[PDB]
């Protein structure tokens, strides 16, 4: 299983927790997460969960965690400058 | 869940 080597939250590397959902790269530190140790056994990232409501997310920001689910992906993510890959309200379309 | 250590830029 591939996982990238810096937080997806903040971006920088350290100590990092890996997500187990097949074939999802992101890796996490403790405190990015709001948690004091690694999750026990077989743990989801929250890229997985809607931010809006409590349904699993099926489209994704690509430069952060946040993501949504079939409901609330429109007009939640735009394709930005950098090869159409989307982002959340929280990057500059021009410059993720 | 498993960690790893990286460099910390
Ligand atoms: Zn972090
Ligand atoms: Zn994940
Ligand atoms: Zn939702
Ligand atoms: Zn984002």
């Amino acid at each position: 299983q591939m996982h990238e080597d810096y937080c997806f939250q903040c971006g920088d590397g350290g100590e990092l927790v890996m997500c187990d959902k097949k074939d999802c790269p992101k890796a996490y530190h403790l405190l990015c997460l709001n948690l004091t140790q690694p999750p026990y056994g077989k743990w989801e990232c929250p890229w997985h969960q809607c931010d809006e409501c409590s349904s699993a997310a099926v489209s994704f920001c690509e430069f952060c965690p946040h993501s949504f689910c079939k409901d609330h992906e429109k007009g939640a993510l735009v394709p930005s400058a950098l090869e159409g890959r989307l982002c959340c309200s929280e990057h500059d379309p021009m410059a993720p | 869940a498993r960690t790893k250590q990286t460099a910390r830029k």
